């Protein structure tokens, strides 16, 4: 556990040593973009932009990565707010369930899961519109999903619309699977049928398969 | 309605649609929308067997189609390549399908909608008012583009109307930031289609003081608080950085026919945008003539990491999205992959592309004068540095002696220049155009209005060298020769790379010869290597040297080889000896040396040791008639050009030739793409062993020769080494040189298109001589059939070092 | 992607990776291309070389047993394992070969056979050939949907010699002793010579293998030569002793690199001889091997496969045997003789005259076309008329020595067949 202060309202920052090596530089990265930031209203509190960056990355092997936090109501984790009412959760939730055989579904809490980290190519948005800070992180946005990539072996993504140059985006030729958005891609409904994509392409690399049914709350 | 076109675009919206941007005599812009396409092709039975109704069906007509997969034979019961004729027909979808068997799936949907309707990228076209339907004042939408372009007028010229402008940001480390650092000045030479090029310079009038703003206006400065009160006949305007970005924004939504900028897309255009959106939350909106979709200013990079051959890697292109048809140039990108320069940077390019020989007035101690007449120096640069002169205030005397210059005045045929420059004992002396060079971080701790003067004139001369850069080198001449002869838009024209040049002519070439080629199984590549620069027979030469070359080998001997895929009737495999002559047996007598060619390629294989593909030279391909129609239209060009005396018509025909020079020198590198129409092994391997041929041909006949008594005796006889031909084969042939004249000639260098042979004799006159003599005896008696030789210049005193690394001095001819 | 590859890997690729047992010569170019191209199966980003992979059978053998041990009970099946060559085939797949890739094909009855066999249950993962004294004997069936015992009365069914099956159970820490070898080895009593005897629980995949040695050193005699004319026998060894030595292959016998006539220790069995695999050191030249092996069987012999046929009587006599038809002796008769058989006209005219040649004579694939490279010929109407080797570097063994004194004879059949093809085909 490492503590860093800043000048500007996030002041403190949650983060883990895995991610130490990028975060100072981070810091710089939101050094010079946190005064045209704050200024607008956004979903999450200063504080909670640095959340999910503490969750360890060495168990982990695939990480999932959405398209972007909905505009208002903040947590700091993706698809992860528990109302059974919006369709980030109630999807990510889904496209597991019947996937792997078990119903009554309110929610699967991806962050205990050792071995997947939910995730989304913009950290946050403006209360009212989507992607209006993506100028301000649009090198967070790589720095962030080189760090990650460095420390899993397959990378999944919702999306191509807004995924389509992730090769271009990446440095290191690392497998990335590509996937669409279990709400709409672009204007198209997905049920996410490649999870067992996921299992055997992570058994290939001679490591266990995902078990899609341990943090399943019921 | 007459139109001289600018540049095609398409829209980028869900109901996509192109546009083409032209202007009248007049100058007034027009804009005509046409509705984009998918284009496929099929055959009788697949167009009479599609259920659903096609949206539009033309005749493509009777067309041939051959398999260019190479069958590897180990005997001469080779089977004859697969080849049928059909009639085809073109289909028009604006949708994406996926139709089986439909070939010609390489050549771009832009080069199809150029070549199929008929219509060059850069001409004059004199429009039907009948077969045109206005949207708007200056928006017209046509449903037949084939009928709208059905007449044609020679070109003539229209005042373009141009942006040149320059953006001198703020910055504290190495490159400045959006979010850190604001725009100080922007310098703009904006040239209406009045013809009016009017040179303003808008400040950052936030950064000076209020005395200071007093003060510059009082020295002819405008200051301003709203966009009503710009004035563009002052070349300094002040005003707050909110109105400046306003100003940009409404100059880059104006639809001029060039934005020229040098590295623009990476740093200027980028960083306007992003200030604008960041300091207003403003954003360049875009437009399109139409006035039915509007974008905003995205710069996105296309990257290309593949060389195909030994080097290191390129870099990225960034572009800048828009549908207002106005081409956002950049110099750099185009200097950079059409150039060769030892550093990548604007004051190389500056130092070397204006350069004048002027004479020493004065000395003065650290005051001289240099008078740059037509007397001192050569004709036809002393206007253009003119010109440069006028907006430039350094010099950099000799190699590295930068100067500012005092005072500045314009002579006829001539300048008048003065610098502080230390006392020289020559009188000549050649002066390079070279970039400011100044501490700008250290001149900006003190920042005034002295300072903020002299960086709009240095924000104003690098705008301004855009402009000079563009009519150097005849970019819009050259733009529009490329549009006409790769059939690319005029933005495309650099932009595209080899294989999308040449997928336009070779298309042509194809529907005019009516051949398709198609390749079934997936293609594998093998090393050909490539080359023959071996060791010299000696290093140390105190004599002179001369150099022969090829004019358009590789064309030449694809032409008189026939070496083409489609023409190669096989290859013939030996992994013994006596399979390998009895197969050599049965082709002298099956495939005689006076119809056939065989050539000995390297083997494929690692097994094999000797592969012969054997070349019908009965019916011509496509390479070696692409190469020949290239070498035969650039020669008319450049006979065109030599009776001409209009400067414009001049920079046309140069151009066009260069366009042409640039497409016909490069079907040999694409015969080694896989990717590219023009793949074939075999095909590279042979062109790559007659070139070797060649050589060695040439090298034998320039060595071991000598010259006495006016008689010159090769050393070995003239031979054809390919087949046997009918003419003298005595070595011994008489010249008109004088009978004192004993001089021997022994090659020791041969390069992959030039050998080079030294003479004994020390007068460059008589060395000159002797190598006229020889391009005349080699083109007369040693060559055939279409093959020539040219005289360069004269290496005096070459001494190799290593391969391709020699010095010597050159003699001009 | 679902529709192919990834999550079935087409069960190669996935097997491929980590499962050597079936790496055969066959499936290293679609193993080879999968990974090289894993960027452009379907999608995603992967590249690797897994070139040079060979069939790694041995693990389902987890070790040797070299000395008496005690077996657990229960109940076994028990078989007896032959000496020779180890090949493995598996529904149509091509025979080949553990260490060297050859790829004898087995004849067509035993082909059907086997793959009916395999038709009738799936189980079968592969089964096992030997190639003693050039004869096809089936060695061991793997499976598990059926006991072993309904495969080989299966394939004996057809007509197909099968080893002895026999069944046991055990309810006590019975200790195997030299005594339980023996008698289970009068069990498995036969003409053909056996290198062991296996047991197999429940049909287990990892196996045992147990055996014992017997060597002793007497003396040595020279290699005797079996050439009776009808292309069957092998290079058998014999001592001084009163027993021979049992020798799989001429290859064997070239690997062995042991001296002849001299002071020699071969591995010697209780009642058969397994030929000494070098695995020690000790210096020795090949070539007075090949010299000293090359004058006992014959100046005109050579070294390759099972068969080296002579050549002084070839003439047209060894056409016929290797087109397996009637004697003959005049050109027209025997153009005739191939013409009235159908197959036998289709199979000539798919193989070129020189390759024919070579097979007539039986001229390896190694060194034959080697020493034809560095050599000049003379041609007159597609027939050799003269020839002269240039280089003495590749003179240095004996075989080439003895082709290039035999090549008169070769030349004289690659003429008889030349001529034969051209009245054939004209």
């Amino acid at each position: 556990m490492n503590s860093v202060t800043i000048s500007h309202a996030p002041y403190t920052i949650t983060y883990h040593d895995d991610w130490e090596p990028v975060m100072s530089q981070l810091v710089e990265f939101y050094n010079e973009v946190a005064s045209w930031l704050l200024r607008d209203e956004t979903s999450p509190i200063p504080d909670k932009f640095f959340i999910q960056l503490k969750q360890p990355l060495r168990n982990k092997r695939v990480c999932v990565c959405g398209i972007d936090p909905y505009p208002k109501d903040g947590t700091g984790v993706p698809f992860e707010s528990p109302n059974f009412t919006k369709k980030s959760i109630k999807e990510i939730a889904s496209s597991i369930s019947r996937l792997t055989g078990v119903i009554d579904y309110k929610g699967y809490n991806l962050n205990i899961i050792d071995g997947v980290i939910p995730w989304n190519y913009y950290l946050s948005c403006k209360l009212g519109e989507t992607k209006s800070h993506a100028i301000y992180w649009d090198k967070i946005s790589k720095l962030l999903l080189q760090h990650i990539t460095k420390h899993v072996s397959v990378l999944y993504c919702l999306g191509k619309t807004d995924f389509s140059n992730i090769r271009a985006k990446l440095e290191s030729p690392v497998t990335t699977i590509v996937g669409y958005h279990p709400a709409a891609r672009d204007h198209q409904f997905e049920k996410d049928r490649s999870f067992e994509i996921i299992n055997v392409l992570l058994e290939l690399d001679n490591k266990t398969p995902i078990n899609w049914a341990q943090g399943f709350i019921y | 309605m007459d139109v001289r076109c600018i540049n095609w675009f398409e829209s980028h919206g869900e109901n996509r649609f192109l546009y083409l941007k032209s202007r009248c005599r007049n100058g007034e812009t027009v804009f005509i929308r046409f509705p984009h396409y998918f284009y496929y092709v099929v055959t009788d039975e697949i167009y009479q067997s599609l259920s659903p109704p096609p949206f539009n069906a033309r005749p493509m007509g009777k067309m041939r189609t051959i398999d260019i997969d190479e069958t590897i034979s180990y005997n001469l019961d080779i089977k004859d390549r697969k080849c049928s004729v059909a009639d085809m027909w073109l289909i028009e979808e604006p949708k994406k399908r996926s139709i089986q068997n439909a070939t010609m799936d390489e050549f771009f949907n832009i080069s199809w909608f150029y070549i199929s309707n008929g219509i060059s990228p850069d001409g004059c076209y004199s429009l039907d008012e009948q077969y045109l339907t206005k949207i708007n004042n200056g928006c017209y939408h046509c449903d037949d583009p084939r009928n709208c372009f059905a007449k044609e007028i020679p070109r003539f010229d229209i005042p373009r109307s141009y942006l040149f402008l320059d953006i001198e940001c703020h910055f504290d480390k190495k490159f400045p930031s959006v979010f850190i650092n604001p725009i100080s000045h922007t310098s703009y030479c904006y040239i209406d289609l009045s013809g009016k090029r009017l040179l303003f310079t808008l400040i950052n009038e936030e950064m000076l003081t209020e005395q200071e703003i007093q003060e510059a206006v009082d020295r002819g400065c405008l200051r301003i608080q709203s966009l009503m009160e710009m004035d563009y006949e002052r070349e300094l305007v002040l005003c707050s950085e909110i109105v400046l970005l306003r100003i940009a924004k409404q100059l880059l939504e104006l639809t001029f026919d060039y934005v020229v900028t040098f590295n623009g897309h990476n740093f200027d255009l980028r960083y306007i945008t992003n200030r604008l959106e960041l300091l207003t939350g403003e954003k360049i909106i875009f437009r399109s003539p139409d006035k039915k979709e509007a974008v905003h200013l995205c710069i996105y990079e296309r990257n290309q990491s593949s060389h195909k051959g030994v080097c290191g890697m390129a870099n990225t292109t960034f572009h800048v999205n828009n549908n207002n048809g106005t081409i956002f140039f950049d110099l750099y990108s185009f200097i950079q992959k059409s150039e060769k320069l030892d550093s990548y940077k604007l004051d190389s390019i500056s130092k070397n592309a204006f350069s004048c020989m002027g004479k020493v007035l004065n000395r003065g101690v650290r005051e001289m004068t240099f008078i740059g007449d037509d007397t001192t120096d050569a004709k036809g640069k002393a206007d253009t540095f003119a010109k440069v002169l006028t907006t430039g205030n350094y010099v950099t005397v000799d190699e590295d002696i930068i100067c500012k210059v005092i005072r500045k005045d314009i002579l006829e045929n001539g300048f008048k220049v003065v610098l502080s420059c230390p006392t020289l004992p020559n009188d000549i002396y050649k002066l390079s155009f070279g970039k400011d060079d100044i501490d700008l971080a250290q001149m900006y701790k003190d920042y005034n209005l002295n300072i903020a003067l002299d960086m709009a004139r240095y924000c104003i001369h690098d705008a301004c060298l855009c402009q000079y850069l563009w009519e150097y080198y005849g970019v819009e001449t050259k733009t529009d020769a490329g549009a006409a002869t790769y059939v690319l838009p005029q933005s495309m024209v650099f932009e595209y790379r080899a294989s999308t040049i040449i997928k336009g002519p070779l298309l042509k070439l194809l529907l005019e010869t009516k051949t398709i080629l198609v390749r079934s199984e997936t293609k594998q590549k093998f090393p050909y290597e490539g080359g023959k620069v071996f060791a010299p027979k000696q290093k140390m030469f105190s004599n002179n040297v001369l150099i022969f070359d090829y004019n358009s080998l590789y064309p030449n001997v694809c032409i008189f080889g026939n070496l083409s895929p489609e023409t190669l009737v096989g290859v013939v495999v030996s992994t013994n000896r006596l399979e390998e002559e009895i197969n050599n047996q049965l082709l002298l007598q099956k495939y005689p040396p006076p119809r056939y060619i065989t050539v000995h390629c390297e083997p494929r294989l690692p097994n094999l040791i000797s592969e012969i593909a054997i070349f019908d030279r009965s019916i011509e391909g496509t390479i070696p008639r692409l190469l020949r129609t290239f070498l035969a239209e650039r020669a008319r060009y450049k006979k065109m050009l030599k009776q001409a005396t209009s400067s414009t018509e001049k920079a046309i025909y140069d151009s066009m030739q260069y366009t042409y020079k640039i497409v016909a020198n490069s079907v040999y590198g694409l015969m080694g793409f896989r990717n590219s129409a023009l793949y074939s092994y075999a095909s590279a391997k042979s062109c790559t062993s007659i070139g070797r041929r060649m050589i060695l041909y040439l090298e034998s006949v320039l060595n071991g020769a000598e010259l006495s008594n006016g008689m010159l005796r090769f050393a070995n006889t003239l031979s054809n080494p390919f087949y046997m031909d009918d003419r003298d084969i005595n070595p011994i042939v008489k010249t008109s040189l004088p009978i004192d004249y004993r001089f021997r000639f022994r090659s020791v260098y041969g390069d992959t298109d030039s050998v080079f042979t030294e003479i004994d004799s020390q007068d460059v006159d008589k060395s000159i001589e002797i190598a006229k003599e020889l391009e005349r005896l080699i083109n007369s008696r040693v060559l055939f059939n279409n093959f020539k030789i040219e005289f360069e210049a004269v290496y005096k005193n070459l001494i190799m070092q290593s391969k391709k690394k020699y010095t010597t001095m050159k003699y001009s001819a | 992607m679902t529709s192919s590859a990834d999550l079935t890997n087409l069960k190669e690729l996935l097997s491929l990776y980590k499962s050597l047992r079936f790496s055969d010569s066959v499936a290293i170019e679609k193993y080879n291309s999968l990974v090289e191209w894993g960027t452009s199966t379907y999608w995603k980003i992967g590249v690797q070389k897994v070139t040079n992979v060979e069939t790694s059978i041995s693990d389902y053998y987890d070790e040797v047993k070299n000395k008496p041990f005690n077996i657990d009970p229960g109940y076994y099946i028990f078989l007896p394992v032959y000496f020779g060559s180890v090949f493995i085939y598996s529904k149509g797949k091509n025979m080949v070969e553990l260490g060297s890739g050859n790829s004898f094909q087995i004849p067509d009855e035993i082909r059907s056979a086997c793959n009916k066999v395999l038709d009738s249950d799936n189980g079968i993962d592969f089964l096992r050939f030997v190639l003693l004294n050039n004869r096809w004997i089936m060695e061991d069936a793997i499976s598990k949907y059926q006991s072993p015992v309904n495969i080989f009365k299966l394939a004996s069914e057809y007509g197909l010699n099968i080893p002895n099956y026999l069944e046991i159970e055990i309810e006590e820490d019975t200790l195997f002793d030299d005594e339980l070898y023996s008698i289970m080895e009068r069990s498995f009593d036969d003409t053909f010579p056996k290198i062991s005897i296996s047991y197999i629980k429940l049909g287990e995949l990892k196996r045992q293998v147990v055996d014992f040695f017997k060597f002793s050193f007497m003396y040595i005699e020279s290699i005797k030569v079996d050439r009776i004319g009808d292309n069957i026998f092998i290079p058998s060894v014999i001592t001084k002793s009163g027993k021979k030595i049992l020798v799989k292959d001429v290859d064997h016998l070239i690997r062995s690199k042991v001296r002849e006539h001299t002071f020699v220790k071969v591995k010697k069995k209780n009642t058969f001889s397994i030929l000494y695999d070098y695995d020690g050191n000790g210096t020795e030249t090949r070539g007075e091997v090949i010299k000293r092996i090359i004058d006992t069987i014959g100046r005109d012999y050579y070294v390759n496969g099972k068969y080296f046929s002579k050549v002084g009587i070839a003439g047209l006599k060894q056409l016929t045997n290797k087109l397996d038809i009637n004697e003959c002796a005049t050109v027209d008769e025997l153009v005739d003789e191939i013409n009235k058989s159908g197959t036998v006209k289709r199979k000539i005219k798919n193989q070129s005259v020189f390759d024919l040649s070579r097979e007539c004579l039986g001229y390896p694939e190694a060194d034959f076309i080697t020493l034809v490279n560095n050599m000049r010929f003379k041609i007159e109407n597609c027939k050799v008329v003269n020839f002269n080797i240039e280089n003495t570097n590749c003179l240095n063994n004996p075989s080439i020595e003895t082709i290039y004194g035999n090549f008169n004879q070769f030349v004289s059949i690659f003429n008889t067949v030349t001529d034969v093809k051209k009245r054939l085909f004209e």
